[PDB]
RNA sequence: GGUUCGUGGUAGGAGAGCGUUCUAAGGGCGGUGAAGUCAGACCGGAAGGACUGGUGGAGCGCUUAGAAGUGAGAAUGCC
RNA sequence: GCGGAAAAAGCGGAGCCGUAGCGAAAGCGAGUCUGAAUAGGGCGCAUAAGUAACAGGUCGUAGACCCGAAACCAGGUGAUC
RNA sequence: GAAAGUUAUAAAUGAAGCGGUCUGGAAAGGCCCGCCAAAGACGGUAACAGCCCGGUAGUUGAAAUGGCUUUCCCUCCAGAGUGGAUCCUGAGUACGGCGGAACACGUGAAAUUCCGUCGGAAUCCGGGAGGACCAUCUCCCAAGGCUAAAUACUCCCUAGUGACCGAUAGUGAACCAGUACCGUGAGGGAAAGGUGAAAAGCACCCCGGAAGGGGAGUGAAACAGUUCCUGAAACCGUGUGCCU
């Protein structure tokens, strides 16, 4: 039977042109009084999935 | 049929484990010694990190899918040079020529490369640049 | 190449189309297609009973501990005399096709290879008034075939199949059915002019 | 034990906790023993309260 | 085709191979004795392969390719 | 799927992957998003190659390399002890 | 209900080598000659047969029973248009609340479908749906029923096929096997194929109570002797070249 896409990952990652996965930052809901404005600007942007993590999870989101 | 030689490199001999120590894949058959990964059907599920919260659960869900999303079929200019000067270019013409096979939502023209022939192109949408490049040559764009 | 009549006399010469019988043979493609066609002939009707399918088992033959015997879970465990087989054959298909263009290159190449080896004979026509194997054997001696030979006809020719049904090396096919494996299985390829047109119409 | 008119009877389903534990239960019809004429002859039969509503005669 | 530096090895990666059963094609052996089995002081770097003789009494190699129930000394394994 | 010999072809272009990406999305498009910005930066483009089939390696779903519990549940059989 | 046709259920006919030599127990094998083939399928026959046998291709065939297909008999049968005054068009129904379930959809914003319980329409100016809901538009007319085919499976039958097994395999079961045996019972559940081409299955003699043997004889072989193709290893012996 077809491999099943991991649906949690599909709601959180995006595939780029080159085939990398784009993601968002964690600490981006409440407890914002704690973080600095600089910290917030950075967290607000997107990130790429790390090499090691990609190796771990690439089959989960093939398709 | 008595001297078939398949293409060199096209076929290899499969590796059989657990057939003696000479092969180098005897006994433990490549699995090493003990633990979960040595067991039959053993192996943690795909993205499992042994109890560390998996990456996908450390990072938030984002966005939604638009029910009414419109993806267009793209036709960069360079491929319109395939047509003979004076010709008007409709969708159905781009089907017959086999430049687009499926026309999702419609045909959009984009400005990648450069056009040479005075066409009278009609597509569902146009890149500002594509419209400024068809006319630049000496052609009329109309939207359908 | 040369066109000869059923009797064996020279009838003229025919020009085979040089996109079908004239291309440089691709032996690698032919081998691939021959393997696929041999693999597709397979029936794959073979099964063994694993430990679930073998009659009985069910109960533990003796208690896990205390008896001084090896622990056992079923008299049908695979190390037991009449036990289930561990993997072994399961009914499956072996069939597979290469892409259409490869399968065409293959038939064109094997044909060109018959022409490169003077193994293709072209008859003006090939007809028998009634089914008569003696007449068919006489025909093959006139052509000087002697070996295994595939005969390719296409209508007009009638009573040929029956005439040659009881000869051991010789196989007769309409021009529509000309397959790589059938040509590979036969030293000489005897084809009527009428057939040649039919084969060129497809390739 | 079923309504003789409508066929209503016990059917099964789930009880559910606030926590969504499920355990099997039944829904019984609201059957009432009443004297009606089945085939002309009046006798005591189970009838659902729903069937007795308005129509039907005891 | 030669110079130079190498060639201990567990888990393990990589490579090239031996042998088993079956299929195809080709080419063979065999009642003047097949397979099997026994014996031997032969051959190959290994897996292994021959040859000769006994037993046996009817099937079996080889080549190229293909396919696998394909190789056991250990499981307090099963018979 | 049709036709056919459990053939071979032929027919079958529905669909699939690729040829464009960026954006949650509207959308714009060799750009795009962010942004007041003609700024910077992200991902892309400039620095084209895929696809079909087979074969090897590994992974996933299946018992998934083989053997082995104690237990659990369901339907029965037992008070000749 | 008939009739005709066809298929099934028994069958019939069916070409060509006693060919010559070699080996052999025996020839279907070797060598050398022929022949038939719409028949060179398979099997058997003293070793491997298209021409020896049963057959095979092809061609014929059915008193009887059943199946199928036509045709006849037999039975059964009203259809268009024009007008919407009036009438009818599925009620404890549809829907709703509450509790559940099914829907890929876990009560969710939850349409749609069903169950129990209670409440409960409109009913042609009428009604339902389009994923809460309202309006518009579009499509539809529930609460009555029937309906072949394409699909699923195989205890069976007929004909076949297999880069499926070949007696620890393949069915548990090639063999009088769900037997023997075990169990109060439900239930569990084996082992076990091969003389030879043909019984020609060892007359007769000898030792022995017999078993068993040695001769004689049969056979190609009996070291093929009624559990009798081959007959490995463990294991058990006898003899003796070297050592102790
Ligand atoms: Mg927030
Ligand atoms: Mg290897
Ligand atoms: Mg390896
Ligand atoms: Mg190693
Ligand atoms: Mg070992
Ligand atoms: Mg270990
Ligand atoms: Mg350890
Ligand atoms: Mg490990
Ligand atoms: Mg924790
Ligand atoms: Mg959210
Ligand atoms: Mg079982
Ligand atoms: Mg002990
Ligand atoms: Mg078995
Ligand atoms: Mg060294
Ligand atoms: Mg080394
Ligand atoms: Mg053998
Ligand atoms: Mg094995
Ligand atoms: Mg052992
Ligand atoms: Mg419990
Ligand atoms: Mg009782
Ligand atoms: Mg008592
Ligand atoms: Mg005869
Ligand atoms: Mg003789
Ligand atoms: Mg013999
Ligand atoms: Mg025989
Ligand atoms: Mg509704
Ligand atoms: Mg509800
Ligand atoms: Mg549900
Ligand atoms: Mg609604
Ligand atoms: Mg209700
Ligand atoms: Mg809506
Ligand atoms: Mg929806
Ligand atoms: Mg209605
Ligand atoms: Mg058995
Ligand atoms: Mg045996
Ligand atoms: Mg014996």
């Amino acid at each position: 039977p077809k491999m099943k896409t991991h649906r949690g990952s599909a709601k959180r990652f995006k595939r780029t042109g080159s085939g990398k996965l784009k993601r968002r930052h964690g600490f981006t809901s409440h407890m914002f009084a704690n973080k600095s404005q600089k910290q917030k600007r950075k967290l607000r942007k997107s990130a790429m999935v790390s090499a090691g993590d990609f190796k771990r999870i690439r089959q989960m989101v093939a398709k | 049929l008595h001297e078939l030689k398949p293409s060199e490199g096209s076929r290899k001999e499969r590796n059989r484990v657990g057939r003696g120590t000479g092969s180098g894949n005897g006994k433990t058959s490549g699995r090493g010694h003990k633990g979960q990964k040595a067991r039959s059907g053993g192996g943690v599920r795909l993205g499992f990190e042994g109890g560390q919260l998996p990456l996908f659960r450390r990072i938030p869900k984002r966005g939604f899918t638009n029910i009414n999303r419109k993806e267009f079929a793209i036709v960069n200019l360079d491929v319109l040079n395939r047509f003979e000067d004076g010709t008007e270019v409709t969708p159905e013409l781009l089907v017959e020529t086999g430049i687009i096979r499926n026309e999702k939502s419609g045909i959009k023209i984009l400005s990648n490369g450069n056009i040479e022939k005075k066409l009278t192109v009609k597509a569902n949408k146009f890149s500002a640049a594509a419209k400024e490049a068809i006319e630049a040559a000496g052609g009329k764009t109309e939207v359908i | 190449l040369s066109l000869l009549k059923q009797d064996g006399t020279n009838a003229g010469e025919i020009t085979l189309n040089d996109t079908v019988f004239g291309i440089e043979p691709n032996e690698k493609v032919v081998v691939d297609v021959i393997l696929s066609q041999r693999a597709s002939l397979r029936q794959g009707t073979h099964k063994v009973k694993n430990r679930s399918e073998v009659r009985g088992g069910g109960r533990k033959p003796w208690r896990q501990k205390g008896t001084g015997r090896a622990r056992q879970g079923s008299i049908r465990s695979p190390q037991w005399r009449g036990g289930g087989v561990v993997f072994g054959p399961t009914p499956r298909s072996y069939a597979y096709k290469l892409p259409k263009k490869v399968r065409r290159l293959a038939i064109k190449s094997i044909l060109s290879s018959k022409v490169n080896e003077e193994k293709l004979v072209v008859l003006e026509g090939l007809t028998f008034d009634a089914p008569k194997t003696k007449e068919f054997a006489a025909f093959l001696k006139n052509i000087s075939v002697d070996t295994k030979a595939l005969i390719v006809v296409a209508g007009e020719s009638e009573n040929v199949e029956l005439s040659a049904r009881n000869l051991q090396g010789i196989t007769v096919i309409p021009a529509e059915s000309i397959s790589v494996l059938e040509v590979a299985k036969h030293d000489k390829l005897i084809i009527t002019k009428a057939a040649v047109e039919k084969v060129e119409e497809v390739l | 034990k079923e309504c003789v008119i409508t066929g209503r009877k016990s059917r099964s389903g789930n009880k559910r906790s606030h926590a969504m534990n499920s355990s099997k239960r039944t829904w019984k019809a609201n059957l009432q023993k009443v004297r009606i004429l089945v085939n002309g002859k009046p006798k005591k039969v189970w009838v659902s309260a729903r069937a007795l509503k308005s129509g039907k005669v005891e």
